[PDB]
DNA sequence: TCATGAATGACTATGCACGT
DNA sequence: TCATGAATGACTATGCACGT
């Protein structure tokens, strides 16, 4: 029996927990804004073909595939993570297209795994766009049987778009979601002004990103908190719901709440005001009635007494309920395996850097693949010019190994190219088919020259990020939901 | 008029209308379905009571054991009426009791278990036509450009498909016709536009003609005598298709 | 609103439930001895490639694949069904190779889905043998997306081997498991004596199937109950555990129970004797100690008082505990979509019929494919005999269609053969490859001759069942476990 | 000294042993019901008892004492150990002279260990001082040779070593089934748990030692206490050098 | 003291037939 | 009354950091 000191054990074990939680559970990678469970679910669904071009697969299959290949944890909590990515009130831009009962903004829980179906959304398809072209580093999974992506291509700024909230050890993150169109403008500026310093970049990006854009709409009151978050990485953003005063036929007034701030449970909100009225906290209120439905959305009617002022009751609601509540912004994300609190210019810059990396790597992959195709095509063209000989040789060969070795010697060709000649079908010996091989060579060499040109010009590389992102925003960008007002 | 909860079952999502004549209770199979129903309902007149698992057979089980069953107590408490001799229709909190179960066989089974509870404990609810059966959809035709259509049978599916194609409409052969295998697979919107919207929903009102004949059939099908039930099935299962011909 | 009478509704709904439960849930198909969920789990795993030639897949993946394609029900109860099929104390011949904690014969529950892995067993691979050769009818699944098998080939008598217990409506089944080697002998006799009447067949099969062979070993007392079950389809078979009296060093006798009858919970058994002794109903017992372990198996030590006779205490245990308990046999299985109580000669005969159907269908499929392959080969040989010409025509063609149409004219060929010539690689123009094509034609024509002979001779068909089953038994057959004694 | 074991006033989850001598008795505190289940089967029921713990244990450093005593998992530990807590602690009533903590090799197992060690150090310190607390080291790999007996490895290094030696010895492994990798105790069966963690002739135990009580008191308070900042600065300061604690 | 969310599943009740 | 075995998921408690 080996002896071990409790201090050595406690320190080693707790740090091991803290670090993996920090880097590998609770906090988002800055480049794609994803935690490991998110990234692994999406890749599992992607690899399984659960894409928008096919009908929703049973969500149990997505969970099981994630479990069996990438995420060595429980099916229960994995389903919860998948479910979240499909809720329009949780994600500003949902990554999972859910079919069935995925719960509500209230206490109505989502249906069980067995009852729901799911697939990737079109925007999630942009997260994974060209992942198969060596655009991101892959590492072996938890048992080395298969490969998993270290990060996704993320062809739209997902961290800022959908935001992130996570509790780690010694620290926690809380990034709000943003409007895709505003983020795109910030990226477009960062691309054009690629030499601008942090001082200028922050000023530019802050002018284009006017503030967080919550899926639950609502209001943002003030501008200080927003500015703090972007300049410090920390800030308290004041949120509000939307209240519209209605009058009655008798002459009674009632307050109608149609929106609530981000991450406010609708049922807990109604329960809170009810408990604050019975005990005696919000006088002036006469009746609380939830007239909400699937067709009118949120609609909480607060009938007030005849001796009550509408704004007084509304101000009391702001004070004593989450009708007005603050978002504690803390811009914490993993950068190169290290947790770091970031300014808004850093969040954009780091993302832009990732996009340039993705496209240079894609170009390199395509350029390598093009040369291989060109290489084999050159071998075929040599065979066609001496076709009368090539056939005679293969025929006169006792084996295919003798036939191969002969092809190398005659036409001065590689063994890979020589193999391709052997693998050639009798179809490709037709007149027009011989011509297709010729033209295809000319086609690729033009393509190779183009690809080489991209790698040699940083201008084009930035241009591709811009142009490709622009298409995504034009297709999947939407209006702002959260309205920004002053004090 | 009677007060709605805002002393009743915890599972009950009561309505807002305090008039039983205007109120409806949807007894739903499953928590998932009941959950989405609670969202897609008309909260003014429609209440939801989700039932979990196979209902206890009141024909087989002893009376005291039935009263200990949480799911039965939920029904009895929510309906407001008593049971057996202490039954009082005057306390009926909902003048429309809609049983909503899956189209599958287990939904059919749960229906017979509920109808058995009602017929044995609260028969007047059936006699006075307060009991109904919601018919869920089986298919959802998702046209590429046109509004989606719901079908409640294989025949209607074939018909609506034929008409649409003849009209020049088109469907994806991937997404295509979504087939419902239960209420739990539906969302709030779908349940409203097929089972809860009073202007399109397909309800069936349970009628009771020959009380004596019904009394016997309940005892044969739901009673403890297996032999009687075994012979009845082997005798009549051959001809179930031809009951309405 | 349409009116409906309660009698009409009750009758239609309850019968629809009863019939589906009877035919499609609770009772086994006579041909493969499988209920729908079993058949669907096994085919899901099979189609997913979860076979003994690969490492155990996470059991969640098997459930999800079963759930998502074939079995429209809950993940929880499906896992329980998969698990049971992996327990050596439940199935006489397990169909699932389980890796992890799959529970115990006692109250120790199986591990959760997330913790266990699973794959098909070699014997389960015989259940599915050549299922892809049109050996069984396939029907559309629950949503018409994919096809599923109505029944498995079942190349060993699984119903009798593994048995079946199920509660339906108006009826229930309870077939005990049997020794595979004994079942095979019965099948071998049924094949040889294929014209024998039911009177002779029952006598023959009863002599070879000596009785049930339980996975839990134990004893069978008497012969009447077994005989009743085979001749009537109903019988009460008396089971017993194994008790060994040991004499302590300090003049102390103790009963050691090392085996229990089929489906007796070890923990409930110990609890029963403990509760029947802490009151006064099993006097003579002094102490109860469970010395069981993973290494010695079951070992329940019952120390008895000195003024107590061992045999008296054992008889008291037989009477007041499940140390002696009866198996209520009820040989009920679905035959052609109809529930039927069967004699042992009927159970064997129906299985043999299924095997003959499987092999005739297999032969037909192979003969059709052989004719297709031979058909194309005939085209290739024609191309080789006029190879110099074949090349010239394809060259002068503007399209491949002009080249094809010419091949038909040259060699008098179909469109299928000509296309096959077109798809031919230059690989095969080597000397040995040209000869390989020739010999391959001769091989198939030899196979077609063989296959045609199979279809024309029922003798060979029966011979294939015998020989192939014989291989299965020699490999996967084991010793008897349940010992049969007299009164 | 001898004490009665449960057989048809102790925790319901406890699978007690048969031996009434604490000096010869052992309590395996196990992570997870699945693992505890297999442990209950593969154990030596004579001397080894199993107490499965479910979920992350409550932090006694952060939580108030009254809340800790209401926690079902803590009550199970305290009740099973038989000793009191704090001032009413009595080693004489200790029902097991070997308290083996058995958690997954993964990061979450390490966390549970620190939560258990915190419970012990704060409520029942003498158990640590007197060397009654141990840490079982589970296997990470199982090498399944085609013809030879399977070997267990407790590290990536040992895996590579046993693989090299066996291949050098002329043995062979399937490249499919091959080396089974354990991701937790729940994936193991009864036999495997016996032959790697519970067999006293093969098990790899580590006895928790307590040298500097004052230094330990501080480290527990920093890592497990309510002060986040103190914990944050400690991690950022010392995490960089965790690899080099034993170099 | 409650919410967040990614981590560490056992327990609870019925239908159904049949034998104790 | 209990076991069998396929059928019809919600509830329950902690860690972790932070703000009302
Ligand atoms: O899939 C499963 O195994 C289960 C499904 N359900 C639900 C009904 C669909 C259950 C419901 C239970 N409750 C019934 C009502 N009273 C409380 C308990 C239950 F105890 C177990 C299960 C399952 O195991
Ligand atoms: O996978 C999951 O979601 C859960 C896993 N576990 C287990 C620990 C691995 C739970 C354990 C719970 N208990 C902890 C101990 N006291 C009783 C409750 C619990 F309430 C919920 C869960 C889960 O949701
Ligand atoms: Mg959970
Ligand atoms: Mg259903
Ligand atoms: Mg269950
Ligand atoms: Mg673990």
């Amino acid at each position: 029996i080996e002896p071990v000191d409790i201090e050595q054990e406690m320190q080693r074990s707790y740090i091991d927990y803290a670090m993996s939680v920090i880097v590998g559970r609770a906090l988002p990678e800055v480049r794609d804004g994803l935690k490991p469970v998110h990234r692994r679910v999406l890749y599992a669904m992607f690899d399984s073909g659960f894409r928008p071009d096919r009908s929703h697969a049973k969500s149990a299959r997505s969970v099981a595939e994630t479990m069996g290949n990438y995420h060595p944890h429980g099916d229960s909590s994995i389903y919860d993570s998948l479910v979240r990515m499909a809720q329009p009130w949780s994600l500003r831009y949902p990554l999972v297209d859910g079919q069935g009962n995925f719960g509500s903004p209230g206490n109505d829980p989502p249906a069980a795994m067995r009852y729901t179906e799911a697939r990737l959304t079109p925007l999630a398809m942009e997260m994974l766009r060209e992942i198969d072209e060596e655009t991101v580093d892959f590492i072996p999974n938890y048992d080395g049987r298969v490969q998993e992506p270290t990060v996704l291509p993320s062809r739209f700024p997902n961290l800022l778009a959908n935001g992130s909230g996570g509790i780690a050890v010694g620290m926690a993150t809380n990034i709000p979601p943003h409007n895709l169109r505003e983020l795109a403008d910030a990226v477009f500026w960062a691309l054009e002004n690629h030499d601008a310093d942090e001082e200028e970049t922050l000023a530019a990006v802050m002018g284009r990103v006017k503030g967080p854009d919550f899926p639950t709409a609502g209001l943002i009151v003030g501008s200080q908190g927003t500015a703090d978050a972007y300049k410090t990485g920390r800030g308290s953003i004041r949120m509000r719901g939307v209240v519209e005063v209605e009058e009655d036929s008798r002459g009674r007034t009632s307050l109608v709440i149609t929106e609530l701030p981000y991450q406010v449970n609708h049922d807990n909100f109604i329960t809170s005001i009810a408990e604050q009225v019975r005990d005696g906290k919000l006088a002036g209120i006469s009746n609380i009635e939830d007239q909400s439905s699937d067709r009118v959305g949120l609609r909480i009617v607060i009938e007030i007494k005849r001796d009550a002022v509408a704004k007084v009751v509304i101000n009391n609601l702001y004070k004593h309920t989450q009708l007005q509540t603050s978002f504690g912004a803390n811009m914490l994300a993993i950068v190169d395996g290290v947790p770091r609190t970031l300014r808004l210019d850093q969040l954009i810059r780091y993302y832009v850097d990732h996009q340039l990396d993705v496209i240079v790597r894609r170009t390199t992959y395509r350029l390598r693949k093009a040369n291989e195709r060109a290489h084999i095509l050159r071998g075929l063209v040599k065979a066609l010019d001496a076709l009368d000989e090539v056939i005679a040789l293969i025929r006169a060969s006792e084996t295919v190994d003798i036939a191969r070795a002969g092809l190398i010697e005659l036409l001065d060709i590689d063994e890979i190219q020589a193999q391709a000649i052997l693998d050639m079908q009798l179809r490709r010996l037709a007149a027009l088919e011989r011509q297709r091989i010729i033209d295809d060579l000319a086609k690729i060499e033009a393509e190779i020259a183009d690809l080489e040109d991209i790698l040699a010009k940083p201008e084009r590389q930035r241009g591709i990020v811009r142009d490709e992102l622009a298409e995504i925003v034009d297709r999947h960008g939407d209006d702002r939901r959260t309205r920004i007002i002053a004090i | 008029a009677l007060v709605r909860r805002k002393g009743l079952p915890g599972k009950l999502a009561d309505c807002r209308s305090t008039d039983p004549r205007k109120s409806e209770l949807y007894v739903v199979e499953g928590d998932s379905a009941g959950g989405s129903a609670k969202s897609g309902r008309d909260s003014m007149f429609q209440a939801i009571l989700p039932l979990r698992g196979k209902i206890i057979n009141v024909e087989k089980a002893r009376i005291d054991r039935v009263l200990k069953n949480t799911e039965v107590q939920a029904i009895i408490t929510a309906l407001g009426t008593g049971i057996h001799d202490e039954f009082d229709i005057g306390k009926l909190r909902y003048h429309k009791i809609v049983l909503m179960a899956d189209a599958d066989v287990d939904g059919q089974h749960i229906s017979t278990l509920l109808l058995t509870l009602l017929f044995r404990f609260m028969r007047p609810l059936i006699e006075n036509g307060h009991v109904f059966l919601a018919q869920p959809p089986l298919y959802k035709l998702k046209w590429q450009r046109s509004d989606p259509e719901f079908a409640y049978s294989d025949r209607e599916r074939d018909g609506l498909l034929e008409a649409g194609l003849k009209a020049g409409k088109k469907i994806n052969k991937e997404d295509g016709i979504q087939r419902y295998k239960g209420l739990g697979e539906m969302d709030a919107k779908e349940l409203w536009e097929t089972t809860m919207d009073p202007s399109v929903r397909v309800l069936r009102q349970v009628t009771l003609d020959d009380a004596a004949a019904a009394d016997e059939l309940f005892s044969i099908l739901m009673g403890e005598d297996v032999d009687a039930r075994r012979s009845f099935i082997t005798r009549n299962a051959k001809d179930v298709r031809f009951l309405d011909v």
